């Protein structure tokens, strides 16, 4: 049992060790209860759990590790291990301040797919993102036996749900499909053009509980252009009651990500 | 292992965030298997009242009765479970459930078996073929852990690349036996069992000649991969119900019918 712990500035580059070492190695261990610890400012990975059973962590703060090489190391690395992690937090203070200091590529990495792990807590903190980054800036998915935040993994579920039908609309109203890269996991997708104004309209309106919208978009980027990736309502004005998420490309090739909101006067 | 006798409860219990199948109204997929046998007409015979239904599917070596799913195992893995009431007498191989068929370097197959020898000794065997090799993971049961003729058992496996477990649970006494294989226990991960080519079968494998079983089958479940952790947690709700309603792909009671 470790109750209350702080483990900081490991893998401290001036001491000149050769190689990467994590703030905490848990190797070949079992039945451990580790509550209320922090791992921060370490030069490599935060915690590496290897060949271990039944590691229980209740209240865990890992952030701003990987300080020896930006965007390279991970807060918790699992390798042939099982663990149950609750009350996880990890606000990356460097990403929040916009200092540009080297920090972890993200929270979790799975080096094997035979791990049985549950993780619950604040996996992405939700600060503004002054330099467009946050806690998890590189995400590597896993086929291991993972459950995170109690979320059902869509690849593993048979649950039946609603599935609303949108209406295709366009200058011509017949949809056209064109090839996508194979990382998209299908042969074709919907051809998006400014000429035809191809779009999908849902009749559903947004309510006070709010909404999540997502899509794979494969952009063709060239001259000055405004892409409307998705929207709520239309127009932009004191009373439009609308949201748009846009990529704006200028003549010189500068890209802006803009969110336009109109409403509430 | 840790849970060797499981006594289920009708308490207001939530374990591991799992939905208790007896308490749910969620709608799910429910894939339909095809019956196969030398005669392709299913036969149903009675089960013990502990099984909670009147009849189940009659399993015999002579007719090779089995249930074929067209679904193939994928890299995320699969769980398969059934009640089997085995009739145990002389030398015999029971193929409780299988992925694919055959057994060789390229068979891409899994078989869970109970092998009775001529002297009455029982062995539980997991046969893996693929990734260029084969492996038999088997053990002889001590006398006091042997399966008993005419007793219902819940029989379950979890199978994914690098991770195989099996469990056999007497539903009348709650006593369980099990093994789990990861890491250095496995010669290879057996990735090729899970390349979307090998289909799921209960009570035999997918080839017409395969060994089958003797006794009665009931309450066949196919789910996406569950840990033994979650399998055991779900047994505290009920010893024979589906493992995880959110991962359920098929569930067929088999009370004189292949429907639902
Ligand atoms: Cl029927």
């Amino acid at each position: 049992r470790i109750i209350g712990g702080k483990f900081i500035w490991a893998n401290w580059q001036p001491y000149g060790t050769v190689g990467q070492f994590p703030g905490i190695t848990i190797n070949n261990s079992q039945n451990m209860v580790i509550n209320g610890i922090e791992v921060q400012d370490c030069g490599g990975n935060g915690i590496e759990i290897s060949e271990s059973y039944s590691i229980s962590m209740n209240g865990l703060n890992t952030n701003r590790n990987g300080i020896n090489a930006n965007n390279t190391f991970y807060n918790i690395v699992f390798n042939k291990s099982d663990a149950v992690i609750n009350g996880f937090v990890g606000l990356n203070y460097a990403a929040n301040s916009g200092s540009g200091a080297n920090s972890s590529a993200g929270n979790f990495q799975f080096l094997s797919n035979d791990c049985s792990v549950t993780i619950n807590g604040v996996v992405e903190t939700g600060y503004m993102g002054i330099n467009f980054i946050g806690d998890n800036n590189i995400i590597n998915p896993t086929n291991s036996d993972l459950s995170i935040n109690g979320l059902v993994n869509y690849s593993k579920t048979g649950l039946q749900t609603m599935n609303e039908t949108p209406t295709f609309d366009g200058v011509s109203t017949t949809p056209v499909y064109v090839s996508v890269p194979s990382s998209v996991g299908q042969v074709n997708g919907l051809r998006l053009s400014q000429a035809n104004k191809d779009k999908l309209l849902y009749s559903r309106t947004a309510g006070p509980e709010g909404i999540t919208m997502a899509a794979v978009i494969v952009p063709t980027i060239s001259g000055a252009e405004v892409f409307n990736f998705m929207a709520i309502g239309s127009g932009f004005s004191d009373t439009s009651n609308s949201l748009h998420l846009q990529l704006v490309i200028d003549a010189s090739g500068k890209q802006t990500i803009a969110l336009l909101l109109g409403g509430d006067g | 292992g840790d849970n060797n006798i499981i006594n289920p409860t009708n308490s207001d219990l939530s374990i591991n965030g799992l939905v208790n199948y007896s308490k749910t109204g969620l709608q799910t997929m429910n894939e339909t298997p095809t019956f196969d046998g030398v005669s392709t007409t299913p036969v149903y015979v009675s089960v013990p009242s502990s099984v909670g239904q009147v009849n189940g599917l009659r399993l015999s070596q002579a007719n090779k009765d089995k249930l074929l799913y067209s679904r193939t195992a994928g890299p995320e893995g699969i769980t398969m479970a059934a009640v089997i009431v085995p009739t145990i007498s002389g030398a015999e191989v029971f193929n409780f459930m299988a992925i694919g068929s055959g057994f060789s370097d390229t068979s891409n197959s899994l078989h869970l078996q109970l092998v009775i020898d001529a002297s009455g000794k029982q062995t539980i065997a997991l046969l893996l073929g693929g990734d260029g090799t084969t492996q038999i993971l088997s053990g002889d049961l001590p006398n006091d852990l042997k399966l008993q003729s005419g007793v219902p058992y819940h029989i379950a496996i979890g199978a994914k690349p690098g991770y195989f477990w099996w469990s056999i649970l007497n539903i009348q006494t709650g006593k369980r036996i099990r093994r789990s294989f990861r890491g250095a226990y496995l010669a290879v991960p057996f990735n090729s069992i899970f390349g979307l080519t090998s289909s799921l079968t209960f009570f035999s494998d997918s080839n017409a000649g395969g060994d089958a079983c003797s006794g009665v089958g009931a309450k066949v479940y196919v789910g996406m991969f569950s840990s033994e952790n979650d399998y055991v947690a779900s047994r505290y709700y009920n010893l024979i119900n589906p493992v995880d309603p959110t991962k359920l792909i098929s569930y067929r009671i088999l009370d004189s019918s292949i429907h639902h």
